[PDB]
C-alpha cells in the first residue's frame, strides 16, 4: 500500500504530522492511563494537487488506523435531508473502528460559509457537521483531518477550538522535493541513463506533485509516440520486452517541460535559499553583523537570555545591484531557515489596489513557516511611486507601510520571523520604519571591492566554460567601480558573444560540408569550446558603470547621517 | 597613452626610481584629468620631501648629541620618490571630473555634429 | 503620456498597468516561449523599472529609414498599386532626405488618390461624350489612366511633408548616447 516512501517532496510537514499522530494512534492505550487531550482535528491546507489526501492515506496506513474518506461533493451531491444521514453514518462507522482517521477531502464544499453563508440546506450541513465535530466525546481515537485550499475559505467556526485546532500548510514542493517527487513518479518506466532528473527538477520550478506526475506521463507519451509507432507492431497487449527497449530521453523530458503549464506558478514560495556566502565575495563586516543579528539568538539563545537582552528582529539594507537580495538569501541559508521575498511589484500592487490586508496574510504565512527570513525587497517602491522630491502633499506614511508596521508591532511574538528590508533610496523611506521594534539595524552595502568583484565574477562564470587563459583577477581590478549588476552584464555579454561566434562558425562549417561533400567524415569538434580572452575583451569593450558616483555620494551622506556623535570617542570611566 | 605622457611630463624634474611602473599607474587612473594626475604627482613629491626632512632631521638630532659620535658616512635616506610614496599618493586619488559633466560635453559635441543622412551622399556617376 | 510627461502627476513613473505588466513578466520566463517586445516613441518618460534585468532590458533604437531603406519602403507600399516603370523610385527615395515610413506611405497614398480621381473624372466625362454624342460604332479605348504615372507622383510629392522634426530625433540621439558604454575601456587589453 501507500506509505512514507510514496509521500514525496520531503517538505518536512509530513514529519510534523507524524509527530502529531503517532502517539494518538501508534500508542492509543497510553492516552487511556494519562490525562491529556490529543489532536481532535488537523487541517491540511495548500495548493491543490499537493498530495494532502495521499499524505492522510499514508499516515493512516503507516499507523494502522482505519482510514475513512468523506468526499466533499460526494455528500454535497446527495439529496438534501439525506446527506446529513451520510455524514452521521460516516462518523459512526469511523467511531466503530477505533482508532480511525476520517479524512474530509475538499472541506471548502461542505462548509464553505465564510459568514456570507448563502442558501438554506448548506447552513444545515455546516451546523450539523459542527455538532458532530464538537460532539466527539473524547472517547475512542478518531482523528478528523480535512483538506482545504486556504484556511480562510472554510467556515470560521470549523477553525475554532476543538473542531480544527491545528493547521499544517503542505505548500508547493521545493527543488529537493520536486526531485524526490520526480523520483517517486519515475520508478517503473525504466528511465534512461542520460536523463538524470536533476536538471529537470531545477527547471521544474512552479510545478506541484500532480504537475510533476503529469509532466512525467507526458514525457512517457512522447517517448511512446516517437518510437514503437513507426514499427506499428501492435497487439492486444504490447510485449513487455518491446516496451522496455525504449528509454525516456532527455529531449522528451525537455519537451514535456516546455508543455507543462504549472498549476500555480503565482503562488508564493516558501523555500530555503540555495545561495551561499561563496556567491558574495566579501562584506565580512556586514557578513559578521548579519550572522550576529540572525544566527546568534538561535544558536545561543541561553546567552541572550542570561544578559536579559532581546535581539533585534529587523534589519534594513541600504545601498546602490550590490547584492542585498543575495546577502539576505545567504543569511537565510546559513541559518537553514525558510526565506520569503516580497518584491516591490507586490507592494505596489497592494498599494494601487488599496488592498493592504494581504500584508496580514503574508505575515501569517511567514509565521507558519518558522524559522523564516521575511525579506521586503525594495521597500521604498511606494515612496518612489508617490514621488520622492516633492511627492504627495501628505507625509511619508502610506497604507502598505502602515500595515507592515502594524504587523511588525504585533509580531515578535513568534520569536522566529526575522524582517529584512532592502532600499536603494534610504532618504525617502518612512522614518517610522527605523524606530525601535522595527527595522532599526541599518546596514550599508557598499560597491563590491576588488576582491569582492573577483568573487562576483567567479560566481557569475562558474557555470559557463571559461578558459584558464582569461585572468579574472585582472578583470576585477580593471573594473574600478562596477556594481554586481554591471559585472553580471559583462559576463552575460561575453557569453552571448561566444554563443553567437560558435553558432555562426558551426553553421558555416556545415555549409562547407554541404557545398563540398568531403570523402571522409572527420568532425574537428567545436571551434569554440570555451570562453576565451578575445570574447571577454569584446564584452568589456561595452562594459558600463550603472551606478554613478553622485548617488554613492548621497549614500555616504546618509551613512554619515547616522553619525555616532563627535565627543564621546574618548569616553573613559573615572578610576 | 595620454595619461602616461602626462605622468612622465609631470615627473621629469622630480627624481623617480626606475622600479616604479608609471604605465601601471596611468592605466589604473581610469578617468583622471590632467589636473588630477598632476595633483597625485605633487602629493607623491610632498610625501617624499616630508619623509626626507623628518628622517634626516631625526638622524641629525640624535647624532648631534654626541659630538662626532657616529661615522661621517654621507647617507641619503630617501634619494628618489619610491613606490610607497606612489601608493601614499593614490590613497588620496580623486576624480575631479564627474561623469555627468562629461555627459554634458559629449552632448554639446553631438549637438555640434553635422546632422545625419548625408554620409552616403555621392555625386551621380 | 496620459498622466503627463513634462510635469505629470505628483507621483513617480509607476502606474497600475505597468506594475501589473512587471509582475506578469517577473512571474513569466517559466514558459520559455513568450517573448516580450516593447515599442515606445518617448523613451525618456518610460518607467525605469521596465528596463531592469529580467524585463525589457535589450534596448534597440530604430532610426529614420535610410535612402536604401526608403526605396524598400516605397516599393512595399506600391507593390499592390499599378506603378508605371517610367516613375523612378530610387530617385524619389533619395529625394526624400528625412521622410519617415509614415511620410512615404502618405506620399504613396496621395499619389494613388490623385490617380484614382483623375481616372474617375476622365471616364465619367468620356461617358458623357457617348451619351451627348452617340457614336455610330462602339469602340472603347480602354482605361485613359491604367497605371500610376510620373505626373501623379510629382503632384503627390508636391504635398510631401516631414512628420518627424529634427529636434525629436535629437532627443532620441541623446537617449541613445545616454546608454553610452563609458569612455575609458575602449582599449581594454588583457595582460600578456
Ligand atoms: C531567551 C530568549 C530567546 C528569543 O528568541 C530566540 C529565537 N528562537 N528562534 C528564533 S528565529 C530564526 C532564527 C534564524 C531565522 C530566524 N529566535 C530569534 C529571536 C530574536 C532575533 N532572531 C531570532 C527572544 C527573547 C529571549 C529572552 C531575553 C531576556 C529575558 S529576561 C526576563 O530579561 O531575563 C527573557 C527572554
Ligand atoms: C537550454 C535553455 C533553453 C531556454 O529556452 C529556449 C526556448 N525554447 N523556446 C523558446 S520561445 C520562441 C522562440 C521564437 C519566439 C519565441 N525559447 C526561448 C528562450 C529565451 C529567449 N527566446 C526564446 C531557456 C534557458 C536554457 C538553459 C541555459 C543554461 C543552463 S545551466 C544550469 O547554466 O547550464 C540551463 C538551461
Ligand atoms: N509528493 C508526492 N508524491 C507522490 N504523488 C504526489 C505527490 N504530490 C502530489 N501527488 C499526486 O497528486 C495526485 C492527487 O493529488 P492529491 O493527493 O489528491 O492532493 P489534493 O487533494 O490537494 O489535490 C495524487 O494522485 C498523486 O499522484
Amino acid at each position: 500500500e501507500v506509505g512514507y516512501d510514496d509521500i514525496g517532496g520531503c517538505r518536512k510537514q509530513l514529519a510534523q504530522i507524524k509527530e502529531m499522530v503517532e502517539l494518538p494512534l501508534r500508542h492509543p492505550a497510553l492516552f487511556k492511563a494519562i490525562g491529556v487531550k490529543p489532536p481532535r482535528g488537523i487541517l491540511l491546507y495548500g495548493p491543490p494537487g499537493t498530495g494532502k489526501t495521499l499524505i492522510a492515506r499514508a499516515v493512516a496506513n503507516e499507523t494502522g488506523a482505519f482510514f475513512f474518506l468523506i468526499n466533499g461533493p460526494e455528500i454535497m451531491s446527495k439529496l438534501a435531508g439525506e446527506s446529513e444521514s451520510n455524514l452521521r453514518k460516516a462518523f459512526e462507522e469511523a467511531e466503530k473502528n477505533a482508532p480511525a482517521i476520517i479524512f474530509i477531502d475538499e472541506l471548502d464544499a461542505i462548509a464553505p460559509k465564510r459568514e456570507k453563508t448563502h442558501g438554506e440546506v448548506e447552513r444545515r450541513i455546516v451546523s450539523q457537521l459542527l455538532t458532530l465535530m464538537d460532539g466527539l466525546k473524547q472517547r475512542a481515537h478518531v482523528i478528523v483531518m480535512a483538506a482545504t485550499n486556504r484556511p480562510n475559505s472554510i467556515d470560521p467556526a470549523l477553525r475554532r477550538f476543538g473542531r480544527f485546532d491545528r493547521e499544517v500548510d503542505i505548500g508547493i514542493p521545493d527543488a529537493t522535493g520536486r526531485l524526490e517527487i520526480l523520483q517517486i513518479h519515475t520508478k517503473n518506466m525504466k528511465l534512461a541513463d542520460d536523463v538524470d532528473l536533476e536538471q529537470v527538477a531545477n527547471e521544474t520550478h512552479g510545478h506541484v506533485g500532480a504537475d510533476l506526475a503529469a509532466l512525467c506521463s507526458e514525457a512517457a507519451l512522447q517517448a511512446i509516440r516517437k518510437k514503437m509507432d513507426l514499427i506499428d507492431l501492435e497487439d492486444e497487449t504490447i510485449d513487455a520486452e518491446v516496451m522496455n527497449s525504449l528509454a525516456v530521453t532527455m529531449d522528451d523530458f525537455r519537451w514535456a517541460l516546455s508543455q507543462s503549464n504549472p498549476s500555480a506558478l503565482r503562488e508564493t514560495v516558501v523555500e530555503v535559499p540555495q545561495v551561499t556566502w561563496e556567491d558574495i565575495g566579501g562584506l565580512e563586516d556586514v557578513k559578521r553583523e548579519l550572522q550576529e543579528l540572525v544566527q546568534y539568538p538561535v544558536e545561543h539563545p541561553d546567552k541572550f537570555l542570561k544578559f536579559g537582552m532581546t535581539p533585534s528582529k529587523g534589519v534594513l539594507f541600504y545601498g546602490p545591484g550590490c547584492g542585498k537580495t543575495l546577502l539576505a538569501k545567504a543569511i537565510a541559508n546559513e541559518c537553514q531557515a525558510n526565506f520569503i521575498s516580497i518584491k516591490g511589484p507586490e507592494l505596489l500592487t497592494m498599494w494601487f489596489g488599496e488592498s493592504e490586508a494581504n500584508v496580514r496574510e503574508i505575515f501569517d504565512k511567514a509565521r507558519q513557516a518558522a524559522p523564516c527570513v521575511l525579506f521586503f525587497d525594495e521597500l521604498d517602491s511606494i515612496a518612489k511611486a508617490r514621488g520622492g522630491n516633492i511627492g504627495d502633499g501628505g507625509g511619508a506614511a502610506d497604507r502598505v507601510i502602515n500595515q507592515i508596521l502594524t504587523e511588525m508591532d504585533g509580531m515578535s511574538t513568534k520569536k522566529n520571523v526575522f524582517i529584512i528590508g532592502a532600499t536603494n533610496r534610504p532618504d525617502i523611506i518612512d522614518p517610522a520604519i527605523l524606530r525601535p521594534g522595527r527595522l532599526d539595524q541599518l546596514i550599508y552595502i557598499p560597491l563590491p571591492d576588488e576582491k569582492s568583484r573577483v568573487a562576483i565574477l567567479k560566481a557569475n562564470l562558474r557555470k559557463s566554460p571559461v578558459a584558464k587563459d582569461v585572468d579574472l583577477e585582472f578583470l576585477a581590478k580593471m573594473t574600478n567601480g562596477f556594481s554586481g549588476a554591471d559585472l553580471t552584464e559583462i559576463c552575460q555579454r561575453a557569453c552571448k558573444l561566444a554563443i553567437r561566434e560558435s553558432i555562426e562558425s558551426e553553421i558555416r562549417r556545415e555549409r562547407e560540408r554541404q557545398t563540398n561533400p568531403s570523402a571522409m567524415e572527420v568532425e574537428e569538434d567545436d571551434p569554440v569550446p570555451e570562453i576565451r580572452r578575445d570574447h571577454f575583451e569584446e564584452a568589456m569593450r561595452f562594459a558600463r558603470r550603472s551606478v554613478s558616483d553622485n548617488d554613492i555620494r548621497k549614500y555616504e551622506m546618509f551613512a554619515q547621517t547616522l553619525q555616532q556623535s563627535r565627543g564621546f570617542g574618548s569616553f573613559r570611566f573615572p578610576s | 597613452k595620454s595619461r602616461v605622457a602626462i605622468l612622465k611630463a609631470n615627473l621629469r624634474k622630480s627624481p623617480v626610481a626606475k622600479d616604479v611602473d608609471l604605465e601601471f599607474l596611468a592605466k589604473m587612473t581610469n578617468g583622471f584629468s590632467g589636473a588630477d594626475l598632476t595633483e597625485i604627482c605633487q602629493r607623491a613629491c610632498k610625501l617624499a620631501i616630508r619623509e626626507s626632512i623628518e628622517s634626516e632631521i631625526r638622524r641629525e638630532r640624535e647624532r648631534q648629541t654626541n659630538p662626532s659620535a657616529m661615522e661621517v658616512e654621507e647617507d641619503d635616506p630617501v634619494p628618489e620618490i619610491r613606490r610607497d610614496h606612489f601608493e601614499e599618493a593614490m590613497r588620496f586619488a580623486r576624480r575631479s571630473v564627474s561623469d555627468n559633466d562629461i555627459r554634458k560635453y559629449e552632448m554639446f559635441a553631438q549637438t555640434l555634429q553635422q546632422s545625419r543622412g548625408f554620409g552616403s551622399f555621392r555625386f551621380p556617376s | 503620456k496620459a498622466r503627463g510627461g513634462n510635469i505629470g502627476d505628483g507621483g513617480g513613473a509607476a502606474d497600475r498597468v505597468i506594475n501589473q505588466i512587471l509582475t506578469e513578466m517577473d512571474g513569466m520566463s517559466t514558459k520559455k516561449n513568450v517573448f516580450i517586445i516593447g515599442a515606445t516613441n518617448r523613451p525618456d518618460i518610460i518607467d525605469p523599472a521596465i528596463l531592469r534585468p529580467g524585463r525589457l532590458d535589450q534596448l534597440i533604437y530604430i532610426p529614420l529609414p535610410d535612402e536604401k531603406s526608403r526605396v524598400a519602403i516605397l516599393k512595399a507600399n506600391l507593390r499592390k498599386s499599378p506603378v508605371a516603370k517610367d516613375v523612378d523610385l530610387e530617385f524619389l527615395a533619395k529625394m526624400t532626405n528625412g521622410f519617415s515610413g509614415a511620410d512615404l506611405t502618405e506620399i504613396c497614398q496621395r499619389a494613388c488618390k490623385l490617380a484614382i480621381r483623375e481616372s474617375i473624372e476622365s471616364e465619367i466625362r468620356r461617358e458623357r461624350q457617348t451619351q451627348t454624342n452617340p457614336s455610330a460604332m462602339e469602340v472603347e479605348e480602354d482605361d485613359p489612366v491604367p497605371e500610376i504615372r510620373r505626373d501623379h507622383f510629382e503632384e503627390a510629392m508636391r504635398f510631401a511633408r516631414r512628420s518627424v522634426s529634427d529636434n525629436d530625433i535629437r532627443k532620441y540621439e541623446m537617449f541613445a548616447q545616454t546608454l553610452q558604454q563609458s569612455r575609458g575601456f575602449g582599449s581594454f587589453r588583457f595582460p600578456s
